[PDB]
């Protein structure tokens, strides 16, 4: 039910850190991934654009 | 700093009687590997070493 797209593009030095419950300087001054949420995460290069 | 030891003659280092941060650590230089055996990162500074 009510499929929400959080799309954005970053850096592959903090990649790694966005998960939900961590700490960092994206995961908490950019955006707040709940503890209880429960989703997905892709993330994928793109170097020809 | 300047320079360091090797392994099999492991550099030691003795420290105390000073502050101590994590939050200082991502200035100087970008590390790569940070693994916190058991601690986390974001408690350190709240507790007294």
């Amino acid at each position: 039910t009510n499929v929400y797209a959080d799309s954005f593009v970053i850096r592959g030095d903090e990649v790694r850190q966005i998960a939900p419950g961590q700490t960092g300087k994206i995961a908490d001054y950019n955006y707040k991934l709940p503890d209880d949420f429960t989703g997905c995460v892709i993330a994928w290069n793109s170097n020809n654009l | 700093a300047t320079r360091f030891a090797s392994v099999y003659a492991w550099n030691r280092k003795r420290i105390s009687n000073c502050v101590a941060d994590y939050s200082v650590l991502y200035n100087s230089a970008s590390f790569s590997t940070f693994k916190c055996y058991g601690v986390s990162p974001t408690k350190l500074n709240d507790l007294c070493f």
